[PDB]
């Protein structure tokens, strides 16, 4: 319940959009509402990636409900993702 | 048999003359030990003494940089290059690097350096390491191919041109065999100092001096070993 | 405004590969993302020095963003379909 | 049973007698030190003094860049040519390179070699740095076979042969052959000595070591008579 | 227009009639008329394999129309040579 | 007296694709093999200890025969499944 | 004509009951009866495996008819059992 | 006068491999390209020798062009059917 999830992305590097553009499905095909999304610019706002420490684009996800984990990269392999969704159980 | 001078400060004797012409001259050594330096200083007496015209070709460095490196040794070079001096074609990676789609032929490279030369009545050309281009693509299959379409489409021309290239004395062909006439300069570690010195394996079909001599820098590359 | 730009070698295998898939993306995909350019760099390379490009084929766009440039036989068909995009 | 002279200034008597006859002899060294010249010299040998005709082939070297190579020795061979007398063989790569769709019967080359010989007549081949096919294709596989059944063929053609391969080591998947002379160049203190080792020659006469040489118009060798 | 391929083969050796078996039926089955062929046996008139100074078998194709070029091998892998066609564009 | 026993960490994603793949085995090929066990060992690992375990995520058996122990995501279905069995 | 073929087991370890159980259908689908089985339990009743002095488990076959051979291993690979049947020619 | 040979060695797995794909080749593709000869190499060898085989199972052919030998299992069906031929 409440879960949430939150991605790191560069501006429109072709990785990222790739990434995301290939996410919102997964996200919205397979169950249409776990929940909703925050994307973040690091181009242009990056001292909230500076705050978070996180070191690569496009990364991926969030920690809580537990535990602390989560995954960076392309996100083609949509096999990894679905392995690492968590929840219904 | 051809020939043709260079005039750095006490090389040009032990090749009897100098470099081999309309051949590929690869210059190769451990990093660090002036490489690209020599290539510099090579086309500089080339178009200083002789208005040999010249193109120097980086891959490594950046032109900006390139020049700033050379004004250490009190040389002027873009002043002076607005009156069609040297011509250095920029091969720095774009620093975004970049994506494959599929593999490629480098035309775009040697076709360029050909209508840079053609524009600049350059004679000489000064290539700035190679290995960086094996280590700027990937594929270590194709750049062997199309550096040999290059220095063959050189040795075409006629021009003069040099290659430089990155365990000195032992096993040292780098990467990149392909070539025609080879200088190794290697400087030696020894107990707790430096000693840097040339080897000339052979320059072939001519005259090469036999063996290895240790020399330092000043303004230009200097050692004279031989006297009598 | 719609501008894309390609460089390729006369008629290297390559080059005719890249050119064929490309267009057959311009009509399959979107008839006109955007206009085109193809430059024969062998008769008029001092324009792929002003591009100072180093590789061919060489595909490349400018405006709308970002500024960007990617090299090959364009033959990796997923990637490359994958380095159109726009949205924004 | 059986040799044949090279008459190379010192080294035919290292050999006892000069190189074998109608069997392929490999001549290997590290890169620059001048197995290309031993190969272009031993031919030129050959046909100068007995009007041996001589089929060389080359893969590193340009055929017009040998010629120009050899008139630093001052012999002209496009007269020797022309004479009908020797013939370079071009087999330099395509510097356009090439593409691959499959593998190889590489009779082409070898059919080329045996026409070459039965129309010249030639009874000396050399064959210089067949290590160029392995730094052109990329199947160390069935150059094996097609190397073994050259100089087999050769063989049957009774011609004498040698081939150059690329520092004290072996001989870089270059496969055993029948009789080995290896030219080293040795780098010790800061100068570098030029010495020749003759490994082995199968059922034959031969002398013992490493034997040092320089170069003039030939190669000059330093044996050991009296 | 007036396109040319030129190709050498070793007489009957197994890897070349694999390839000519194979490179028949691509030659007219794709397109029944680009152009017809020279098949050459390397065996019994080589001089022309030494003129042209050819190295392999077996060995395929053609320089003109533009550019100089050209092929070798099984010819086996329909992709590499359906690759290398050149014209249409 | 059917027992079949399995040791997972809190909800890492490895032990929830394990625990899925397994109720689907569980479900799928055979409903009731064994009754089960399963262990956040994160607040009662001594019981991990008394099992002397030493990865995550752990599944084990013990009777009927053998005595048993994989451990992993379970990811290989072809293996586990393989390693279901009984006859005796 | 009568055929044989004589299997050495480890009880029933994992890999060996994975053999057994891939092996039967091998056995008996192909063709319903070339030749009955004997199943050795090496693990108390070893003398057998030390008198034959076999190795390994799961250790699979006879060399009767010729010629003296045969295959050991997870047996899930049909393809080299189905390669190593003999008999018919 | 057609002519095709074959050795063999007894019964080895691979030879009877060998066989059934080459007779199941020698009644699917053609019936009848060359009569056959077998040779359990085993006791008599003499003629293996005469053949100088080193291997098997060897299959070779003699007339019609050209003279050749191949070894193996013969399981490799795609570059022995494309070994088999003729035209000429
Ligand atoms: N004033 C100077 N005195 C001594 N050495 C110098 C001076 N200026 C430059 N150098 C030398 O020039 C060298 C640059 O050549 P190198 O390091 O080999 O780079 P590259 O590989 O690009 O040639 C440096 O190693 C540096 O020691
Ligand atoms: N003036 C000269 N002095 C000495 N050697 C020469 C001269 N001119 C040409 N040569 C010879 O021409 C040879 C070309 O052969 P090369 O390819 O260098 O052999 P390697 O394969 O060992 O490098 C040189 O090795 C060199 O010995």
């Amino acid at each position: 319940k409440t879960a949430v999830l939150k991605l790191y992305v560069a501006g429109n590097t072709p990785n990222s959009v790739r990434a995301l553009k290939t996410l919102n499905n997964i996200l919205e095909k397979e169950f249409k509402g776990v929940y909703a999304l925050k994307v973040i610019d690091v181009l242009k706002n990056p001292q909230l990636a500076e705050e978070d420490k996180i070191l690569a684009t496009p990364t991926l996800a969030k920690v809580l409900p537990p535990p602390v984990r989560r995954i960076i990269g392309d996100l083609s392999n949509r096999e990894k993702v679905l392995a690492g969704l968590d929840l219904l159980a | 048999v051809k020939k043709i001078p260079t005039m750095i400060e006490g090389f040009d004797d032990i090749s009897h003359g100098g470099l081999p012409q309309g051949r590929t001259t690869l210059v190769s050594g451990t990093s660090g030990t002036g490489k690209t330096l020599f290539a510099v200083q090579f086309l500089y007496n080339g178009i200083t003494i002789f208005n040999e015209p010249g193109i120097f070709v980086t891959f490594e460095e950046s032109p900006q940089d390139i020049i700033k490196n050379a004004l250490s040794f009190g040389w002027n070079l873009q002043s002076l290059i607005d009156q069609g001096k040297l011509f250095i074609l920029d091969a720095s990676p774009d620093p975004d690097g970049q994506e494959v789609a599929g593999d490629f032929d480098l035309s775009a490279l040697i076709e360029r350096i050909q209508y840079a030369i053609r524009k600049y009545k350059a004679t000489r050309v000064s290539i700035d390491s190679v290995t960086a281009v094996f280590q700027q693509y990937d594929a270590a299959s194709v750049v062997r191919r199309e550096i040999f379409r290059l220095a063959f489409r050189l040795k075409q021309l006629g021009v003069t041109t040099i290659m430089t290239t990155e365990g000195p004395v032992a096993r040292f062909g780098v990467e990149e065999f392909v070539s025609d006439n080879v200088v190794i300069l290697r400087n030696v570690l020894e107990g707790e100092r430096r000693r840097r010195t040339v080897e000339i394996l052979k320059l072939r079909g001519t005259t090469h001096m036999k063996g290895e001599y240790p020399f330092t820098i000043n303004n230009g590359i200097n050692i004279f070993p031989l006297g009598a």
